RNA sequence: CUAGUAACGGCGAGUGAAGCGGCAACAGCUCAAAUUUGAAAGCUGGCUUCGGCCCGCGUUGUAAUUUGGAGAGGAUGCUUU
C-alpha cells in the first residue's frame, strides 16, 4: 500500500557505501567474466605503527578501561581525542 | 566588543602540531637509515672542534 | 510667484514625459515628437522596469510634475502608453497599435510649438463615462 | 584580511585617499619610462585576483598607453595595446593579464603581470605550467587575454550569435556551399 | 495499567522499557488510547505529569505505522513556547526513536536559520518547533509539510501569554487540515485558548482533565532571599557559596541544558563534586541520580528548572536561582513553598545583578518579604585565573562554555519579563568572563512615510 | 498543460550572490570612514544637509545615470549623515 | 506604578484614509503645486 | 534539416540568422576573496664523496584545505590507500 502518494516507494528493494556497490546457456567470455569479478580477494588489513601501539598501551597502563578518563588526561593524551575514538584504536589494537 | 567571526575555532590551535610530528618522524626515518647525523649538544660540538 | 503661467485663472497642470527601457526606435522617435508639441512637458528616457510602478509619482514629484505620460515597451516590439495624474487621479493604460511619426516623409504639414491646439473631441466622449474621463485626462 | 579592504577601497577611485595616491603615482609614473619593470604591484588584491604569485618567474611592468581615437575609432582596447607593447619588450615571458593602475589626461596607465616560462619554478608547478606549452607564445597577438577575449565577443547567447566562436570562422562557415555525394 | 497492555510496535516497546517507564500517570494512560484511535483530543495537564510522553507515542506510532522517509518531510509538529522545553522534549523524542528509522529534529529561535534550513530540506519526519522560527521555516524556506498527519500544541497557555497568538493563526491557516490529527495542551482554560483550539481542533474534541485543584498560592507565607552580585563575579560567588555549604542539601537552577553540561565539566575538573541532571543523558541515569541526591545526607544537584519543573523536590537546606527564573510567579510561591519544606525552614536564595533590580519592585507589588544577603569581598574563592587557563587550553571545555553562554544569551533574550530582564542591558564582556572568556564570543542579542501614489495591493501571486 | 507533481527542490547556494553577511558591511562600513568621500558625494551631502533634497537626487541622477543608482546613494549618504549627527 | 506583579507593562503621517469605490481602503496624499523649481 | 524562415532594407537590387528536433564526439576542472599561526609546513640556485649541506626567494604570502547546484569546523561510524 502508498498510505503517502511516493513514486519512489515501489523503486526500493542516509549513508551509502562509497568506494563500492554491494550487487546482489549463456556465452563463455560472460561466465568467465563473472567467475573473475566474483572470486575471493584479499583485503590488507592495515596494522599500527609502533608509536602508537606504545601510545595506546602507556594509554592502557594508567587507566586500564575508563576511556573517559584516558580522553581528560591532557599528559597522556596531548592532542585531546574522543573517548569514542580511543576505544576504537584500543579495539583495532586489541587492548579492548 | 565581539569578533566578527563566528566560525568555530579549529581542534589544532589546542592540540600540539601535526605538521611538526611528520617532520620529527620524517627525521626519525631519516636517522634510522643513517642518512643523517643525530643531535649532540653544543658543548661536545665545541670540544669536539 | 513662480507659477510660470499669466493670466486670471491659472491652469497649472505639469506632465513628464517618460519612456521604458526597451523601446525602439519608434518608439523613441514618437516619444521625441509628441514631447515636442507641450511646453509644460519635461523628457526624460530609461525608467527601469524592475521598480515598483508607483515609482513614477516619486519622479513626477521630483519635478513638480501631475500628469505622466509613460511609453512602456514590451518584447522591443509592443507599446504601451500610461497616462497618470500623479497623486491621487485616475490611470488609463493603452496600446498603441500602428505608429507613423513626424520623420515620415509624406505628410507635407507642419505647425508651431506651442501653439494652443484646438483639443477635437468625439460624440462618443461624453456618452459614456470611460470615454469621459479618458478625454479628460 | 587585508585584501577584502583593498577591494572596498579600489571600488572608490575618487574618495580623498584613492584621488590622492593616484594623483603622486601619476606624476612619478609621467617621470618615467614608458615600459617600466615594477618591483612590486601597486595594487596587489588586483594582482593576485587575476593570478600574480610572489615567486620568482612573475614579473609586474607598468606601461602608458596614449589615450584617444585613432573620426575613425582604433577597435583595439587601450588595454590590448599596453601587453603588445610590454610583451615584444619582454619577448622571453608570457603575458599572463593586465589591469588599469592610473589614468591621465593624455595617458591612460596599465599594469601587465607576465610569467617566465623557462624558470623551473614556473615548470614545476602545475597550476601554471600550462603557459610553458608552446601553444601560448604571445597571447596578447591572438586576442587570447581577457581584453581580447572581451573584443572577440566571446559570449554566450543570441547576442552573440556571429562571434561567441569566431567571427571569421562563423563567415566562412555560412558562407560555404556544401555540395554532397547524392544530391 | 502498564505499558505492555496496549498493543505498540516492539521498537517503542524496547524504548519504553530503556527509559525504565513501565507505570504510566493518569494523562498518558488516558490521553495515549484514544489519540491512537485518531481522535483530537484537549488536555488540561501541566508540566511534569508526563504529557510529552502522551503526545510523542501516538506521533512515533503514526510515523512507523505508515512508513515514513526523509524524503517524505514532516509528519507530525510539536509546537512548544520556549526553546529549552523544545530541547527537552527533542531528547525525549531522541530517547524514543532509537530504534526507529524515523528522523527527529528541532527548529528554535536564536539558532542558525541557514543550518536549520538544511536540516528541513534534507528531510525531518518529527519536528519539534518554536512559533516564530516555524513559522519562518514554513514561509521562507523549502521542505515538505504536505503530509502532515499530526499537530501537537504544548503549554498554549504560555504561547498565548507571551504573544504568539497572531503566529499560531497563521500556522493553522499555512499547515494542511485533511487527515490532521490535533492534540492540544494546557494547563489552564482561557478564551485564547478556547480561540485556538476552536480554530485549530475539529468540531468534536475529547476534553481530558489531570489537575490538583488544591493551589496553595498564598501571597503572605513566603520568605524569598536574594544576593545582588555583578555579572563578573557570579559563578564565582556559587562557586565559593558551593564550598562553604557543603555537607548540605543544595539544589541549583541554571536556565539552559548546555550551561548545566559545561558547569557539570567545570565542577569536574575545579574538585567541586556535583550531580547533574540534564537533558542530554539517558532517562534511567537521570532517574538514578535524582534518587541516590534524594537519599543522601549532603551533596548538590543542579538542573535547569523547567527540568525540575516536574520533579518531586526533597528537602534541601539551600534553593538557588542562579539564573533569571523561566516563570517568575511559579518560581517565587512554588518553588518558595518547596524550598520551605514539610520541617525546618530552608532557604530560596536568588542571583540578581544590579541591572535586574526592578525585579524587587515586582517583589514590592506581590507584598513577598524579602531577605538580603551580602558577602565579603576577601572570601570569594578566586579561581579566574585557572578558569581561564582551562578554557583556553581545553577544546571540549572551551565548546562547552562556547555553547553554554550562548544558550544563556539566548533564554535571557526569550524572557517573558523584558522588563526585569532585558538582554540589552546584559554587559556581555563581563557575563563571558564569568564563562570564563577574555573576549566575549560573537552572539546575535536580537535573534515613518508609506510611498507616494501607493495604493493596496488588489491581485497577483506573490511566493 | 500536463500535470506533473512539483517537487520542493534543494535551496540553491547561489542564491542571494550579493552579501547577506555582516563582516562585509563591516569593511565597507570601515572603508567609508578612512577613504572619505568622492567631490559629487561631498556636493549631495552639502545638499542633503541644507534640507535640499530635491536638487540633490537630480544631482546624483545626472551624475550617476540612473534614478534607483540615486536614491541609493542618497540613503547611503543621509545614512552617513546621521551617524555623523549622533556621533556629534 | 505596575498594577499585574509578575508580567511586563503594557505598551509624520502623510495620506488621508479614504474608501474607496470598491469598499476597501484608499490612500489620499498631499497635491503636487506645478511650481518650477529654482535649479 | 530549421530556412531562403524570423529580422533588416533607394522594402528595389536584395541581405540574411538562431532556439528546438536527428546525428558525430563527449570530460571535467584550477585560482582570488579564510589565520598553518601549536611552529613557511613551500620554492630557484651553488657545492658535492650524491647522502645532505649552504646562500637566496618569500610574511606587501610560498605549501596544504576550499571554488556557491558548493564548502568549512566539530562529532560520528563505516568504507578506502
Amino acid at each position: 500500500s502508498e498510505s503517502d502518494a511516493v513514486p519512489q516507494q515501489q523503486q526500493q528493494e542516509n549513508h551509502i557505501r562509497q568506494h563500492d556497490l554491494e550487487l546482489e546457456s549463456k556465452p563463455e567470455v560472460l561466465r568467465a567474466l563473472e567467475r573473475e569479478a566474483t572470486r575471493p580477494v584479499e583485503k590488507t588489513v592495515r596494522h599500527q605503527s609502533e608509536r602508537e601501539r606504545e601510545w595506546l598501551q602507556r594509554l592502557v597502563d594508567k587507566h586500564g578501561d575508563d576511556v573517559a578518563a584516558m580522553a581528560r588526561d591532557r599528559k597522556l593524551n596531548p592532542y585531546q581525542q574522543t573517548a569514542s575514538d580511543i576505544k576504537r584504536r584500543l579495539k583495532k589494537a586489541g587492548l579492548l | 566588543k565581539m569578533p566578527l567571526s563566528a566560525a568555530p575555532e579549529p581542534k589544532r590551535r589546542f592540540i600540539p602540531s601535526k605538521n611538526e610530528a611528520k617532520q620529527i618522524m620524517k627525521l626519525v626515518r631519516a636517522i634510522r637509515e643513517g642518512r643523517i647525523l643525530p643531535y649532540k649538544p653544543p658543548e661536545e660540538r665545541e670540544r669536539e672542534e | 510667484d513662480r507659477s510660470n503661467i499669466i493670466a486670471e485663472r491659472k491652469n497649472k497642470q505639469r506632465v513628464l514625459v517618460l519612456s521604458s527601457r526597451g523601446v525602439t526606435y519608434r518608439h523613441r522617435h514618437l516619444l521625441n515628437d509628441l514631447a515636442s508639441m507641450l511646453p509644460h512637458g519635461r523628457k526624460d528616457a530609461k525608467f527601469d522596469t524592475k521598480s515598483r510602478l508607483y515609482e513614477l509619482c516619486e519622479l513626477a514629484e521630483l519635478y513638480n510634475c501631475n500628469n505622466v505620460l509613460f511609453f512602456e515597451a514590451r518584447k522591443g516590439k509592443d507599446l504601451y502608453m500610461w497616462f497618470s495624474k500623479v497623486p491621487n487621479g485616475p490611470t488609463v493604460k493603452f496600446y498603441a497599435q500602428n505608429l507613423h511619426t513626424m520623420e515620415e516623409l509624406h505628410f507635407q504639414g507642419n505647425c508651431l510649438k506651442g501653439s494652443r491646439p484646438i483639443l477635437s473631441f468625439d460624440a462618443a466622449f461624453e456618452q459614456e463615462p470611460y470615454l469621459k474621463v479618458i478625454k479628460e485626462l | 584580511g587585508a585584501l577584502k579592504y583593498l577591494e572596498e577601497l579600489s571600488k572608490k577611485k575618487q574618495s580623498d585617499v584613492v584621488r590622492f595616491l593616484l594623483r603622486v603615482r601619476c606624476w612619478e609614473y609621467r617621470q618615467l619610462n614608458v615600459i617600466h619593470r615594477a618591483s612590486r604591484p601597486s595594487r596587489p588584491d588586483k594582482a593576485r585576483r587575476l593570478g600574480y604569485k610572489a615567486k620568482q618567474g612573475y614579473v609586474i611592468y607598468r606601461v602608458r598607453v596614449r589615450r584617444g581615437g585613432r573620426q575613425l575609432k582604433y577597435q583595439r582596447s587601450l588595454r590590448a595595446t599596453a601587453e603588445e607593447r610590454v610583451g615584444r619588450r619582454c619577448s622571453n615571458l608570457r603575458v599572463l593579464n593586465s589591469y588599469w593602475v592610473n589614468q591621465d589626461s593624455t595617458y591612460k596607465y596599465y599594469e601587465v603581470i607576465l610569467v617566465d616560462p623557462n624558470h623551473k619554478a614556473i615548470r614545476r608547478d602545475p597550476r601554471i605550467n600550462w603557459i610553458c606549452n608552446p601553444v601560448h607564445k604571445h597571447r596578447e597577438c591572438r586576442g587570447l587575454t581577457s581584453t581580447g577575449k572581451k573584443s572577440r565577443g566571446l559570449n554566450k547567447g543570441h547576442r552573440f550569435n556571429k562571434t561567441r566562436a569566431g567571427r571569421r570562422k562563423t563567415w566562412k562557415r555560412h558562407n560555404t556551399l556544401s555540395l554532397w555525394r547524392y544530391r | 495499567q502498564e505499558f505492555s497492555e496496549l498493543n505498540l510496535s516492539e521498537k517503542t516497546t524496547k524504548a519504553i522499557a530503556e527509559m525504565g517507564f513501565t507505570k504510566m500517570t493518569e494523562i498518558q494512560r488516558r490521553a495515549i488510547p484514544p489519540a491512537l484511535a485518531g481522535k483530537d483530543v484537549l488536555g488540561a495537564a501541566k508540566t511534569g505529569s508526563g504529557k510529552t510522553l502522551a503526545f510523542l507515542i501516538p506521533a512515533v506510532e503514526m510515523l512507523s505505522s505508515l512508513r515514513f522517509k526523509p524524503r517524505n518531510g514532516t509528519g507530525a509538529i510539536v509546537v512548544t513556547p520556549t526553546r529549552e522545553l523544545a530541547l527537552q522534549i527533542f531528547g525525549v523524542a531522541r530517547e524514543l526513536m532509537k530504534y526507529h528509522s524515523q528522523t527527529y529534529g528541532v527548529v528554535i529561535g536564536g539558532a542558525n536559520r541557514r543550518a536549520e534550513a538544511e536540516k528541513l530540506g534534507k528531510g525531518v519526519n518529527l519536528l519539534i518547533a518554536t512559533p516564530g522560527r516555524l513559522l519562518d521555516h514554513l514561509q521562507n524556506t523549502p521542505f515538505v509539510f504536505k503530509n502532515l498527519k499530526s499537530l501537537i500544541i504544548d503549554e498554549a497557555d504560555r504561547i498565548l501569554e507571551i504573544g504568539f497568538e497572531d503566529e499560531m493563526r497563521q500556522i493553522v491557516k499555512i499547515l494542511p487540515k485533511e487527515d490532521r490529527q490535533t492534540m492540544l495542551f494546557s494547563a489552564t482554560q482561557t478564551t485564547k485558548v478556547e480561540d485556538l483550539a476552536r480554530i485549530s481542533l475539529r468540531p468534536g474534541p475529547l476534553y481530558i482533565n489531570v489537575d490538583e485543584e488544591k493551589k496553595y498560592s498564598t501571597v503572605e507565607g513566603l520568605e524569598q532571599g536574594y544576593v545582588v552580585v555583578e555579572a563578573d563575579k557570579r559563578f564565582l560567588l556559587l562557586f565559593s557559596f558551593l564550598k562553604k555549604m557543603a555537607k548540605k542539601k543544595i539544589i541549583v537552577f541554571f536556565s539552559s541544558c548546555n550551561s548545566v553540561k559545561y558547569y557539570s565539566e567545570l565542577l569536574q575538573y575545579i574538585d567541586l563534586p556535583v550531580l547533574d541532571l540534564h537533558g542530554k543523558q539517558k532517562q534511567q541515569k537521570r532517574t538514578n541520580t535524582f534518587f541516590e541526591f534524594c537519599n543522601a545526607k549532603s551533596g548538590t544537584l543542579i538542573c535547569t528548572d523547567v527540568a525540575a519543573r516536574g520533579l518531586d523536590i526533597p528537602q534541601v537546606d539551600w534553593i538557588v536561582q542562579f539564573d533569571p527564573p523561566d516563570d517568575p510567579r511559579d518560581y517565587i510561591h512554588r518553588v518558595g513553598r518547596t524550598a520551605r519544606g514539610n520541617n525546618g525552614k530552608g532557604r530560596s536564595l536568588l542571583f540578581l545583578q544590579p541591572c535586574e533590580l526592578g525585579f524587587l519592585a515586582h517583589l514590592k507589588a506581590a507584598k513577598v518579604p524579602v531577605v538580603e544577603y551580602d558577602f565579603p569581598k576577601n572570601k570569594i574563592l578566586n579561581v579566574q585565573s585557572q578558569l581561564e587557563k582551562l578554557i583556553s587550553t581545553n577544546y571540549y571545555l572551551n565548546q562547552s562554555a562556547k555553547e553554554g553562554y550562548r544558550s544563556y544569551i539566548h533564554a535571557y533574550a526569550s524572557h517573558s519579563l523584558r522588563s526585569v530582564f532585558d538582554v540589552h542591558k546584559l554587559d556581555l564582556v563581563k557575563v563571558a568572563k564569568s564563562f570564563g572568556f577574555s573576549t566575549p564570543p560573537r552572539v546575535d542579542i536580537t535573534l515613518g512615510r508609506r510611498a507616494y501614489g501607493s495604493q493596496p495591493r488588489q491581485g497577483g501571486r506573490y511566493k | 498543460g500536463h500535470k506533473t507533481t512539483r517537487r520542493v527542490l534543494k535551496e540553491r547556494p547561489s542564491r542571494r550572490k550579493g552579501a547577506q553577511s555582516k563582516r562585509t558591511q563591516f569593511v565597507r562600513s570601515l572603508i567609508r570612514e578612512v577613504a572619505g568621500l568622492a567631490p559629487y558625494e561631498r556636493r549631495v551631502i552639502e545638499l542633503l544637509r541644507n534640507g535640499k533634497d530635491k536638487r540633490a537626487r537630480k544631482f546624483s541622477k545626472k551624475k550617476l545615470g540612473t534614478f534607483g543608482r540615486a536614491k541609493r546613494k542618497c540613503e547611503e549618504l543621509q545614512r552617513i549623515i546621521a551617524e555623523s549627527r549622533r556621533a556629534h | 506604578e505596575i498594577l499585574e506583579p509578575f508580567v511586563d507593562p503594557p505598551r509624520d503621517r502623510n495620506y488621508r484614509i479614504e474608501k474607496d469605490a470598491n469598499g476597501g481602503i484608499r490612500y489620499v496624499y498631499d497635491e503636487i503645486d506645478p511650481v518650477y523649481d529654482s535649479d
